[PDB]
C-alpha cells in the first residue's frame, strides 16, 4: 500500500472541492470576455499602414528623386 | 476606520497592532473579537495583494484564502491560554508584517485618507 | 515687417498676460468662472502667438534683444540697478517651451476640476507660476534672476498646498519651502561674491569678463579657495536643490498631491529645469571650474540611475512620473557635463513635451478612477478611455526612449559625447547604462497595468460607466477639450522637435550662436563615427531588445495561453533568424 | 464634489 | 585644397562678423566654404522640412559640395577616423606597416569582435 | 442660482442612498454565501445567527459588502450590527456609499 | 433612449468599431475573404480545390475520441501518463538549438557577441523560464511490471528524446512547501504549466518528476496494484 | 436617482484633545 | 598650478597626441608612395 | 435540456452577470465605445505610426548598428548599352579603372590632407 | 539561477521606497529639530543663559 | 481538474439530435457537386485558415448523435481535408458564449460568415476545443429532450462558470 500517483491526486481533488464558491460568485463580472481584450487586438495597424503607404509614396514622388 | 498609521509618531509595535487589530491595545479584546479581527485583516491584506495586485492569479488566491479560512476556523475553537493559539497569532502577525506596504491604498471614505477634509462645510450658525 | 523685428512685441504681450492675471486675482468677484477663463485665455493666446513668431527669428537667425524697463533700486553707495530682460537663444529656449506647455495645460485645466468649487483659484495660480518662470528665464541681470528664483519658489508653494484645509498637504508644501529657502541662500551668497568681485550685476558683462578672474583666490578663515571654484560650488548647490538631484530630491515626490495640471507644469520644464537654465546661463564660469567638471557627471549619473530604477518599481502613476522626472534631470546634468550645449536643449524640449503630455493622460485616468492614483486598482480601462490609451501609448513610446522614436535620439546624443577621462568613470558609465534601460520597464508597467490587464478596480466604476441609458453620440468618460488639448500638444511637440533637430543635427549647421568659446570634438563621432563606437552602441541596443523580450514574453501568472505563449516566443525567434538570413544573403 | 451651501 | 571654396577667397574678420558665422563653425577650418553656402541659403530661403528632405540641398547644391568635402575632412582629422578604421581592419597588417605607432601601440580590439 | 437669501442646510430623509436598494443588494450578497440556506427567510429584522451566519462567514460577507458598496467599515461598527436592519441603515446613511 | 431623437448615433455609425470590438456578424462586405473566395471562380476551379483538400493538415492526425491508447514502449508494459501540448512546444523550443546555433556560428559576423549576450540571458532569465522545467519535465510515464519500475520519457538538448527507468520503491512525493523557497524564481516564471501539487522524485538519485496540468491519465494504469 | 441630503457636518469631525500638549513637543 | 589646470594640461596633451597621429599617418602614406614608385 | 435554445441563450447572457443587481440590470459590460474619443485617439495613433514609419524609412542607422547591413535591391543605369562591341568592352575597362582609381585617390587624399588648413 | 531574492516583496518594497533615503534623512532631521531647536535654543538659552 | 480517461464504447442505436441542411452529403465529391455546399465550403476557408495558422482549436459540426447507454456524443466534423468522425464524453461538454470563442484566440479572427450558429457554441474541456453548428439546420426536438440530456443531471456550477476563464 504505497502513495503513488493516485493518493495525492485524490487529496488534491478533495482540496479543490473544499473551496467556497461564494468568492467565485462575487468575482464573475471581472472575467467578462465582453468587456476586455489584449493590446494588439485593440491597436489595429491596418488603416495607419495605409496612411503610411500614401505618405511615403508622396515623399518618393516629391523629394525621393533627390536622394544622395 | 481612521487611517492615521503614519501621520502620528507611532512605533512599529503600535502600527502592527493597528494593522492586525482595530486598536493599539489588543489586550482589552475578547477571544472572539481578536480572532475575527485578525481574520478580517488577513483577508483584507490577501485581497490587496492577490486580487488587486501586479500579476494577479485568481486560482492561487482561492487556494490561499481557503487555507487561511481553515486555519482561522481551527483558531476560533481553541482556548485563549493554549500555546497553539499563540503560535497562530504569531504566524498571522508575521504574515501581516511580511506583506506590509509603505504605499498602502487608503480608501477615500476613511477619516485620514489622502482626499479627506478637502472642503470646509459651513453649519447653520 | 521690419518694425516687428526691430521692436519686439513679446514684452507687450507678456505684460498683458501678467496684468490680466493680477487683475483677475484682485477683481475675481466681477469675473465669474467663465470671465476669468476667457480673459486669461485671450491674454495667454496672444502671448503664445507673439512668442511663436519670434521663436524662429531668435533660434535660426541671430536675433536677440536687451530691454530695460528703467532704473530700479540702489544697491550700493552711488550704485543703481535697472530692470533688464535678455531675450536671447538661451532665454527663448526655456520660455517658448514653458509658454506652449502652459497654454495647453491651461486649456486642459478647465476640463479638469470640472465641477470643483475653486477652479478660478487654480487657473490663476497656474498663470502666476508660468509668469514667474518666464520672468526668471528672461533675466538680464542677477537681481531679476534672484527675483524670478524667489517667485517660482513662492508660487509653487501655493500650487502645492492647494488644498489649504489640510495640514497634511501643508507639511508637503513646507518641505519644498525649506528646500527653496536653502536654494535662495546659496544663490544670494553666490551673487554677493560676484558683486564683491566685479562690482556689476549684468549677466552678459559677467559672461565676458569672468575669465580675467580665473587665477584669483578668496580668503576663508583658514582656507584659500579659488574664486571660480567657490562661485561654481554655490551655483551648483542651488541648481541641485531646484533640479532635485540625489539627496536633495526628497521634496519632489512629496510634491505630487498638487492638482495634475500643476504637476504637469512643475515636473515638465519650469521648476525642475530652472537649475539647468542656470548652468546654461553662466556657461563660461562652469567651463573654467574644476568642481563642476568633477561633480556634474558623477551626481548626474547617480541621479539618473536612482530615478530610473525607483520609477520602474512605483505603483502610483504620479510617483512613477516624478521619479522619471528625477532620472531625466540627472540625464540632463550628464548631458551638460558632455560640453555640447545643443544636446542639452534637445533633451530639455523632448523630455518636457512628452512628460507634460503623459501627465495630462495620467490625470484623466486618475479622475476616472475617482482620485485613486494606484493602478493596482485599475485595469481594462481601454474601452472607457480609448483616447487616453492611444495618446498615452504614443507619449510613453516617445518618453521611454524606445528605438525608432524621437526620444531615442537624445539618449544617443548623450552617449556620443560622454567623456571617458573621469577617475570615477566606471561608476558613472554603469549608472548611465542602468538608467537608460529603465524607461521601457516603467512605460510598459504604466500602460499595460492601467489599460490592458485584468479588472482590478472597484465594480462601481465599471458598472456605473456602462449603463444602457448612457449610450449616445455625447457619451464620453472625458471632455472633448481635453482630447483636443492633448492632440494639439502632441502635434506642436512633434513640429518643434523636428524643427530643432533640423537646426542642430543637419549637415548644414543653422543654429544661432550660443555665446560659448569652449569647443570639443563631440560632433565628430556624430558626423564621422568609427566602427568600435557603432559596436558599442549596438551593445546597448541589444540589451534593450532583451529587456523588451523579457517584459513581453514573461508569464508571472497561470493562464490558458501559457503554452501558446512559449510557442509564439519560439516561432518569433525562428522567424527572426530566417528573416535576417533572407534579408542579408539571398534576395 | 457635491455642492453645499455657502 | 579641401578647405578652399570655388574662387579662392579668404573672408575678412569683418566679413565673418557681418555674415554672423556661428562660433562652432568659426572654431573649425571650414569658414571659407561655410560662408558662401550661408549666403546662398540667405538669398534662397527654404523651410526646415525641405532642408531635411532634400539631399541635394536644392539651389545650394554647388556650394554644398565644397562644404561637404571640408566637413568630411575636418571631422575625420578631428577624431582620427581614417587611422582608427585602418587599424580596426587587419590590425596586424597596420602594425607591420607602422601606420601610426602612437595609436598602434595602445590599440586593443574588444573580445566580442573576433577576439 | 442661489436665491440671494439665507438658506439653511436641508437634511431631507437622512439617507444618502436608497434604503430599499441597499437592502436588496445586501440581501442578495448574503444569499450568495454557501452557508446561507434559503434566501426567502431573510428579513431586515433577521439576526445573523438566524440565517446561519457564524462570525467568520460574517466577516467574509461584510468584506464583500464593503467591496460592493464602495465603502469601508470599521471594526466597531461591524461589531455593533445585530440584525440586517442595522447594517442596512448604517450603509444607507453613509455619505460615501455608491 | 436613442430612438427618441432624429439626430443620434446608430449601429450603422458604430459598425466601424467592429475591428476593435467583438460582436456577432451582421453583413458581408465586398472585400472580406469569405465573399472574395465565394465570388472568384479561380477558387471554384478543380485545381485550387484539389490543392486545398490535400495540404496544410491531415485528418489522420486529429484526435477522434476522449480516450487515447499510445503505443507501448515495451511489451508487457502498460500506460500511465502522457503529455499533449507542452511536450510538443518544449521539443520544438529545444529543436531550435539544432538550427539557430549552427546558423549563428556560420552566418553571424561576430559569433562571440552572440554568446556573450546569451550567457547572462540564460543565467538570469531563460534557465528558470524554460530549460530547467523542460529538464525536469515528464513527457511520458509507463510501468514495467516484470521489472517493477516506471519508464519515463524526457526531452534533452537539440530535441533529443530519451527514456529512463526508475524503481517504484524509490519514488516519493515532494510537498510544495519543501521546494517553494529554494526554487522561487523557477516557480514564479517557469512552472505554471506543470502541476506544483503533484511533484514526485526519485530518492535514490534525486531526479524530479513534473507532470503537465493538461495531460492525460490512464484510469486502469492509475489504479494498478503495483502503483496502489 | 436619489435625493441626497446636504453634505454632512461629519465630513469635518471635531478634535477633542484627550492628551496634554507638552512644551517639549512645541 | 592647481584646480582646473590638470584638466587643461590633459586636454593639451590629447590634442598633441591626435596631431601626432595625423602626422604619422601622412608620413606613412608618403612613404608608401615613394616605396611603390621605386618599383 | 442542454441543447435547448432558450436555456443556452440564458446561460450565454448570465455567465458573467452581476448577481447583486436586479433582474434586468445584471449585465456588467460596456456595449459600445465612445465615438469621438475613439476617433481622436485613432487619429493621434495614426500620426504616431506615420512618424515611426518615416523614422524607419528615412533614418535607418539604428538598423545598420543593431542588425548590420542588409543587401540592397538592384539599381543600375543600363545606359551603356548604347555602344556595342569592342567600343563597349574598351569603355567598360576604362570606367572600371576609373572607379578603382577614384577609390584609391579618395583614400590617399584623405590620408594626405592632414597638413592642409593648419 | 533557480532562486531569486530580488523577486520577493522585501526587495520590491525596498526599491519602491526609494532605497529608504527619505526615511533615513527625515529621522536625522527630527533629531536635529528636537535637540537643537527645542532643548538647546528655548530651554538652554532662555531658561539658563538668559 | 485531472483528465482521467474513461474507455467508452459505441451504442447500436444512436439518436440523431442535430442535422445540417446544407451538408447532407457524405463526402468532398458530393459537397463539390452541390452548389450550396460548395459555396458554404468556400466560405469556410477562413475558418480552416484560423484553425491551422492561428492555432484556434475550433471544429465545425455537420451531424450529431447521442448514445445514452455510454453517454457519448458522435460528431461529424467538416475540415478542409474532408469529413471526420469524433466521439465526445458527455461530462466534458460545457456551453460557452460567443465572446469566449472569439477571445480564446489572441490573433484577430476573420469576419465570420452569417450561417454559423453564433449562439450554440460548446466547449470540450478534455480536448480544449470548440464546437460550432449551422444556423440553417434541423434540430431533433424529441432527440434533444432525452432525459439523460436534461440539465438536471448535467449542470455543474464550477465546470460551467469557472472552468474556462479567459484572462
Ligand atoms: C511601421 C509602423 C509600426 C508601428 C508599430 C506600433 C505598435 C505595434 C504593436 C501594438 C501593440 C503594443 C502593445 C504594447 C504593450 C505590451 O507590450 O503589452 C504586453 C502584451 C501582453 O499581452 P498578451 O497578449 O496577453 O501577452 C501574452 C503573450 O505574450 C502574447 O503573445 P502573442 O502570441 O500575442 O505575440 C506574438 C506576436 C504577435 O504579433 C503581433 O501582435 C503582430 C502585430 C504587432 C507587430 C509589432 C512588430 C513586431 C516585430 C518587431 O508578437 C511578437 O512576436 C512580438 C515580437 C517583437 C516584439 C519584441 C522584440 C522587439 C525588438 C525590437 C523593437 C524595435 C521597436 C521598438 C518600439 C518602436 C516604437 C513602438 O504583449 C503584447 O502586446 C505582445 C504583442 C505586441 C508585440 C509588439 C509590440 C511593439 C512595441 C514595442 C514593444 C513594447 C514596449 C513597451 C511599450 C509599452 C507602452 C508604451
Ligand atoms: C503565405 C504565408 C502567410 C503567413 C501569414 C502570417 C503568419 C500567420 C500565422 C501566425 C500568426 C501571426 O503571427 O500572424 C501575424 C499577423 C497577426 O496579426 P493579427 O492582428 O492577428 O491579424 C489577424 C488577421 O490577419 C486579421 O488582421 P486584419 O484583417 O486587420 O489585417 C491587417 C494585417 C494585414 O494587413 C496589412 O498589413 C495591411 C497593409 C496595408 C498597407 C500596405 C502598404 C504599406 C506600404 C508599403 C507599400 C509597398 O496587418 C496587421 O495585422 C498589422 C500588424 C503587423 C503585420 C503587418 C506588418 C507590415 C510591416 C510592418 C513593418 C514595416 O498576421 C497578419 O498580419 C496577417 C498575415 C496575412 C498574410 C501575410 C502575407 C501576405 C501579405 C500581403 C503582401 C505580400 C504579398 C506576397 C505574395 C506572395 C509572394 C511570394
Ligand atoms: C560563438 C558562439 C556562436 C553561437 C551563439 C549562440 C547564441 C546566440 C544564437 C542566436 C540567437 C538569436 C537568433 C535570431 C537573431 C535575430 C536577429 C539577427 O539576426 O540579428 C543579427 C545579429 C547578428 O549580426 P552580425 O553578427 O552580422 O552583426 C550585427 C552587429 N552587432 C553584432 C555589432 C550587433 O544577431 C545578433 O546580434 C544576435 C546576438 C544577440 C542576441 C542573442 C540571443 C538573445 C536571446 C534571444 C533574443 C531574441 C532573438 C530573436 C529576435 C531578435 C530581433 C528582435
Ligand atoms: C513625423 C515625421 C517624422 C518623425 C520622426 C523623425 C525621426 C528622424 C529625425 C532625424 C533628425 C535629425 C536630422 O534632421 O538629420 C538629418 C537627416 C538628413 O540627412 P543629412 O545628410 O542632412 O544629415 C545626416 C547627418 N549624419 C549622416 C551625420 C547623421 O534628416 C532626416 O533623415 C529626416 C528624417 C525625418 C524627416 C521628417 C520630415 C517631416
Ligand atoms: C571648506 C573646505 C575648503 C577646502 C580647501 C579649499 C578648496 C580647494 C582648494 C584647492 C583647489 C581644488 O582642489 O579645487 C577643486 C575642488 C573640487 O574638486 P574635488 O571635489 O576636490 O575633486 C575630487 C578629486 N578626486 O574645489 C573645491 O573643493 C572647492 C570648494 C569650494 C566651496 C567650499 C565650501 C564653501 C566655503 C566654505
Ligand atoms: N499631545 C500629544 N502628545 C503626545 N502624543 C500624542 C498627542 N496627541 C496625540 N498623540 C498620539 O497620537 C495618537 C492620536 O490618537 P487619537 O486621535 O487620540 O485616536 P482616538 O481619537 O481614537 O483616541 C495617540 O495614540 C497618541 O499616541
Amino acid at each position: 500500500g504505497r502513495k503513488l500517483f493516485k493518493h495525492y491526486i485524490n487529496e488534491n481533488i478533495k482540496s479543490n472541492n473544499e473551496q467556497k464558491l461564494f468568492f467565485y460568485r462575487v468575482n464573475r463580472w471581472r472575467w467578462n470576455t465582453k468587456d476586455n481584450t489584449t493590446a494588439p487586438k485593440f491597436l489595429r495597424l491596418k488603416y495607419p499602414l495605409l496612411v503610411t503607404g500614401v505618405c511615403l509614396f508622396a515623399y518618393d514622388w516629391t523629394y525621393g528623386f533627390t536622394q544622395v | 476606520s481612521k487611517a492615521y498609521y503614519f501621520v502620528k509618531n507611532f512605533s512599529w509595535a503600535e502600527v502592527s497592532n493597528l494593522l492586525c487589530y482595530g486598536t493599539k491595545y489588543p489586550t482589552v479584546l475578547n477571544h472572539q473579537q481578536k480572532v475575527t479581527r485578525l481574520y478580517r485583516a488577513t483577508l483584507r491584506r490577501v485581497y490587496a495583494h492577490q486580487v488587486e495586485g501586479y500579476k494577479t492569479d485568481f486560482k492561487q488566491y482561492n487556494e490561499n484564502i481557503t487555507d487561511i479560512g481553515k486555519d482561522f476556523n481551527k483558531m476560533l475553537a481553541l482556548k485563549p491560554e493554549s500555546l497553539e493559539l499563540q503560535a497562530y497569532f504569531k504566524k498571522y502577525e508575521d504574515l501581516q508584517e511580511e506583506l506590509f506596504d509603505p504605499a498602502m491604498i487608503i480608501d477615500e471614505s476613511r477619516p485620514y485618507a489622502a482626499s479627506s477634509g478637502r472642503y470646509y462645510i459651513f453649519d447653520d450658525y | 515687417l521690419d518694425f516687428l523685428n526691430e521692436y519686439p512685441i513679446i514684452l507687450l504681450t507678456g505684460l498683458l498676460f501678467l496684468f490680466t492675471t493680477i487683475f483677475s486675482l484682485i477683481c475675481l468677484s466681477y469675473l465669474g468662472l467663465y470671465g476669468v477663463f476667457i480673459l486669461n485665455l485671450a491674454s495667454i493666446l496672444l502671448f503664445w502667438l507673439s512668442m511663436l513668431y519670434y521663436f524662429n527669428l531668435i533660434v535660426s537667425e541671430n536675433y536677440y534683444y536687451y530691454i530695460s524697463l528703467g532704473k530700479w533700486m540702489y544697491l550700493s553707495n552711488g550704485f543703481r540697478v535697472s530692470f533688464d530682460l535678455l531675450i536671447d537663444l538661451t532665454s527663448i529656449s526655456f520660455s517658448f517651451l514653458t509658454l506652449t506647455i502652459g497654454v495647453f495645460v491651461y486649456i486642459y485645466t478647465f476640463s479638469y476640476f470640472r465641477y470643483e468649487p475653486l477652479v478660478e483659484r487654480l487657473i490663476l495660480f497656474l498663470n502666476s507660476f508660468m509668469i514667474s518662470m518666464i520672468l526668471l528665464v528672461s533675466s538680464g541681470n542677477f537681481i531679476v534672476l534672484f527675483l524670478g528664483w524667489e517667485l517660482i519658489g513662492l508660487t509653487s508653494f501655493f500650487l502645492i498646498n492647494f488644498w489649504s484645509t489640510r495640514v497634511g498637504t501643508l507639511k508637503a508644501a513646507f518641505k519644498a519651502f525649506s528646500f527653496n529657502k536653502l536654494s535662495d541662500l546659496f544663490l544670494f551668497f553666490a551673487i554677493l561674491i560676484i558683486f564683491s568681485t566685479t562690482y556689476n550685476l549684468d549677466i552678459l558683462s559677467f559672461n565676458n569678463q569672468i575669465y580675467l578672474y580665473e587665477s584669483y583666490n578668496i580668503d576663508m578663515f583658514y582656507w584659500s579657495i579659488n574664486l571660480i571654484e567657490i562661485i561654481s560650488f554655490f551655483f551648483i548647490s542651488c541648481a541641485f536643490i531646484k533640479s532635485a538631484q540625489f539627496g536633495a530630491h526628497i521634496w519632489l515626490p512629496d510634491s505630487m498631491e498638487a492638482p495634475v495640471p500643476a504637476s504637469a507644469l512643475i515636473h515638465s520644464a519650469t521648476l525642475v529645469s530652472a537649475g539647468i537654465y542656470l548652468l546654461l546661463r553662466l556657461s563660461p564660469l562652469f567651463e573654467l571650474s574644476k568642481y563642476a567638471y568633477f561633480i556634474l557627471p558623477l551626481i548626474g549619473s547617480v541621479t539618473a540611475f536612482y530615478g530610473g530604477l525607483v520609477s520602474a518599481f512605483q505603483s502610483d502613476t504620479k510617483k512613477t512620473l516624478a521619479y522619471s522626472t528625477i532620472s531625466h534631470c540627472g540625464f540632463l546634468m550628464v548631458s551638460y557635463s558632455t560640453g555640447v550645449l545643443e544636446f542639452v536643449i534637445l533633451y530639455l524640449y523632448v523630455h518636457g513635451f512628452f512628460k507634460a503630455a503623459t501627465f495630462l493622460c495620467v490625470g484623466n485616468v486618475n479622475r476616472f478612477n475617482r482620485n485613486i492614483q494606484d493602478f493596482k486598482r485599475m485595469g481594462g480601462f481601454y474601452k472607457y478611455l480609448p483616447f487616453e490609451c492611444l495618446a498615452s501609448f504614443v507619449c510613453m513610446i516617445n518618453l521611454s526612449g524606445l528605438p525608432l522614436t524621437l526620444g531615442f535620439y537624445i539618449k544617443h546624443l548623450l552617449f556620443i559625447g560622454l567623456v571617458e577621462s573621469y577617475t570615477l568613470y566606471p561608476l558613472i558609465f554603469s549608472s548611465l547604462i542602468l538608467g537608460a534601460i529603465a524607461g521601457v520597464f516603467y512605460s510598459y508597467r504604466l500602460f499595460y497595468s492601467i489599460f490592458f490587464d485584468t479588472k482590478k478596480g472597484k465594480k462601481a466604476i465599471y458598472l456605473q460607466a456602462s449603463r444602457i441609458i448612457l449610450n449616445s453620440k455625447f457619451y464620453s468618460n472625458t471632455s472633448l477639450a481635453s482630447n483636443l488639448s492633448i492632440t494639439f500638444l502632441v502635434l506642436i511637440s512633434y513640429t518643434v522637435i523636428l524643427y530643432l533637430y533640423c537646426t542642430t543635427l543637419n549637415n548644414y549647421y543653422s543654429l544661432s550662436d550660443l555665446k560659448s568659446i569652449y569647443i570639443n570634438n563631440a560632433y565628430s563621432y556624430f558626423y564621422k563615427p568609427d566602427y568600435n563606437f557603432l559596436n558599442a552602441v549596438s551593445i546597448l541596443n541589444w540589451f534593450v531588445i532583451i529587456l523588451l523580450i523579457s517584459v513581453i514574453y514573461l508569464n508571472w501568472r497561470w493562464s490558458y495561453y501559457y503554452t501558446k505563449s512559449i510557442d509564439s516566443l519560439s516561432k518569433f525567434i525562428l522567424f527572426s533568424f530566417f528573416f535576417f538570413i533572407f534579408s542579408k544573403y539571398i534576395l | 464634489f457635491q455642492k453645499y451651501p455657502i | 585644397a579641401w578647405n578652399e571654396n570655388q574662387q579662392h577667397y579668404k573672408y575678412s574678420k569683418e566679413e565673418i562678423e557681418a555674415y554672423q558665422v556661428p562660433m562652432r563653425i568659426k572654431a573649425g577650418p571650414c569658414v571659407d566654404t561655410y560662408i558662401p553656402l550661408k549666403k546662398c541659403f540667405q538669398e534662397n530661403p527654404t523651410s526646415f522640412a525641405a532642408k531635411m528632405l532634400d539631399g541635394r540641398k536644392g539651389k545650394c547644391a554647388k556650394e554644398f559640395k565644397y562644404y561637404n568635402t571640408c566637413l568630411n575632412h575636418w571631422q575625420t582629422y578631428e577624431n582620427n577616423s581614417h587611422v582608427t578604421n585602418a587599424y580596426w581592419a587587419d590590425t596586424s597588417k597596420a602594425n607591420a606597416d607602422g601606420i601610426s605607432n602612437t595609436y598602434g601601440g595602445s590599440f586593443r580590439k574588444g573580445l566580442a569582435w573576433l577576439n | 442660482y442661489a436665491p440671494q437669501k439665507v438658506v439653511l442646510r436641508n437634511e431631507k430623509s437622512g439617507y444618502y442612498a436608497n434604503p430599499d436598494d441597499v437592502a436588496r443588494r445586501l440581501i442578495r450578497l448574503i444569499s450568495l454565501h454557501d452557508k446561507v440556506q434559503n434566501p426567502s427567510a431573510i428579513t431586515l429584522k433577521s439576526t445573523w445567527s438566524e440565517i446561519g451566519v457564524d462570525p467568520l462567514s460574517y466577516v467574509e460577507i461584510m468584506l464583500e459588502a464593503e467591496n460592493e458598496f464602495y465603502i469601508e467599515l470599521a471594526d466597531e461598527d461591524l461589531e455593533r450590527f445585530r440584525t440586517v436592519e442595522d447594517a442596512v441603515e448604517f450603509i444607507a446613511r453613509n455619505f460615501f456609499t455608491n | 433612449i436613442r430612438h427618441k431623437f432624429s439626430n443620434e448615433i446608430t449601429d450603422d455609425d458604430y459598425d466601424y468599431q467592429r475591428a476593435m470590438h467583438v460582436k456577432p456578424p451582421k453583413e458581408e462586405s465586398l472585400f472580406q475573404l469569405t465573399n472574395i473566395l465565394s465570388s472568384v471562380p479561380v477558387f471554384k476551379t478543380r485545381f485550387f480545390l484539389d490543392f486545398i483538400a490535400r495540404n496544410l493538415d491531415t485528418n489522420s492526425a486529429v484526435s477522434t475520441s476522449d480516450f487515447v491508447a499510445p503505443p507501448r514502449v515495451h511489451e508487457n508494459s502498460f500506460f500511465v501518463y502522457h503529455s499533449r501540448e507542452l511536450g510538443n512546444v518544449i521539443r520544438k523550443y529545444r529543436s531550435l538549438e539544432s538550427i539557430v546555433l549552427p546558423g549563428a556560428l556560420l552566418t553571424f559576423t561576430y559569433p562571440l557577441f552572440a554568446a556573450f549576450v546569451a550567457i547572462p540571458s540564460y543565467y538570469f532569465m531563460f534557465n528558470a523560464k524554460i530549460y530547467e522545467m523542460s529538464r525536469r519535465f515528464v513527457v511520458r510515464m509507463d510501468v514495467l511490471p516484470h521489472l517493477e519500475m516506471i519508464s519515463v520519457q524526457r526531452i534533452g538538448a537539440f530535441g533529443i528524446l530519451y527514456t529512463k527507468l526508475h524503481r517504484i520503491q524509490d519514488l516519493e512525493y515532494v510537498p510544495f512547501d519543501q521546494v517553494k523557497e529554494q526554487e522561487n524564481y523557477l516557480w514564479a516564471i517557469g512552472g505554471h504549466g506543470v502541476d506544483n501539487q503533484l511533484i514526485f522524485k526519485d530518492r535514490s538519485t534525486g531526479e524530479f518528476f513534473y507532470f503537465e496540468r493538461q495531460g492525460v491519465w490512464d484510469a486502469k494504469g492509475l489504479n494498478h496494484p503495483l502503483l496502489n | 436617482g436619489w435625493d441626497r441630503p446636504d453634505v454632512p457636518l461629519s465630513f469635518n469631525p471635531l478634535y477633542v484633545h484627550k492628551r496634554e500638549l507638552s512644551i517639549f513637543d512645541t | 598650478k592647481n584646480g582646473i589646470r590638470d584638466v587643461i594640461d590633459s586636454l593639451n596633451a590629447d590634442a598633441g597626441k591626435r596631431k601626432l597621429i595625423n602626422l604619422e599617418a601622412k608620413n606613412f602614406i608618403e612613404r608608401v608612395e615613394k616605396e611603390c614608385e621605386q618599383r | 435540456s442542454i441543447f435547448s435554445r432558450q436555456f443556452k441563450k440564458a446561460f450565454n447572457d448570465a455567465k458573467y452577470q452581476n448577481l447583486t443587481a436586479a433582474q434586468g440590470e445584471t449585465y456588467s459590460h460596456l456595449g459600445w465605445i465612445s465615438n469621438v474619443d475613439l476617433r481622436l485617439g485613432r487619429a493621434i495613433f495614426t500620426f504616431g505610426v506615420v512618424g515611426i514609419a518615416f523614422c524607419i524609412y528615412l533614418e535607418p542607422s539604428y538598423f545598420h548598428e543593431t542588425f548590420g547591413h542588409m543587401s540592397q535591391p538592384p539599381k543600375y543605369d543600363l545606359i551603356d548599352s548604347n555602344i556595342n562591341g569592342v567600343e563597349k568592352k574598351l569603355n567598360k575597362q576604362i570606367l572600371h579603372r576609373e572607379h578603382n582609381e577614384h577609390k584609391l585617390d579618395g583614400f590617399v587624399s584623405m590620408f594626405k590632407g592632414s597638413d592642409v588648413a593648419k | 539561477m533557480l532562486k531569486n531574492k530580488l523577486i520577493k516583496f522585501k526587495f520590491f518594497r525596498f526599491v519602491q521606497s526609494g532605497f529608504y533615503v527619505d526615511f533615513i534623512f527625515k529621522k536625522f532631521s527630527e533629531m536635529f529639530i528636537r535637540n537643537i531647536f527645542i532643548y538647546s535654543s528655548i530651554f538652554f538659552g532662555e531658561k539658563f543663559m538668559i | 481538474y485531472y483528465n482521467i480517461m474513461r474507455q467508452v464504447s459505441l451504442d447500436s442505436n444512436p439518436i440523431v439530435l442535430y442535422q445540417s441542411s446544407t451538408f447532407t452529403g457524405n463526402g468532398l465529391q458530393e459537397f463539390y457537386e452541390n452548389a450550396d455546399a460548395l459555396t458554404k465550403y468556400l466560405k469556410l476557408v477562413p475558418f480552416f485558415l484560423e484553425k491551422n495558422l492561428y492555432d484556434h482549436p475550433k471544429q465545425f459540426v455537420i451531424k450529431m448523435e447521442f448514445h445514452p447507454q455510454n453517454k457519448v456524443l458522435s460528431l461529424d466534423c467538416l475540415t478542409h481535408q474532408g469529413v471526420l468522425k469524433k466521439t465526445v464524453n458527455l461530462e466534458n461538454l460545457i456551453p460557452v458564449p460567443y465572446e469566449d470563442y472569439v477571445q480564446f484566440c489572441r490573433r484577430k479572427l476573420f469576419n465570420a460568415p452569417l450561417f454559423l450558429d453564433t449562439e450554440m457554441i460548446y466547449f470540450n474541456t478534455f480536448q480544449n476545443e470548440f464546437y460550432v453548428f449551422d444556423k440553417n439546420a434541423k434540430w431533433n426536438e424529441e432527440g434533444i429532450n432525452h432525459p439523460e440530456l436534461d440539465i438536471s443531471k448535467l449542470y455543474n456550477e464550477k465546470a460551467w462558470f469557472d472552468s474556462l476563464r479567459i484572462i
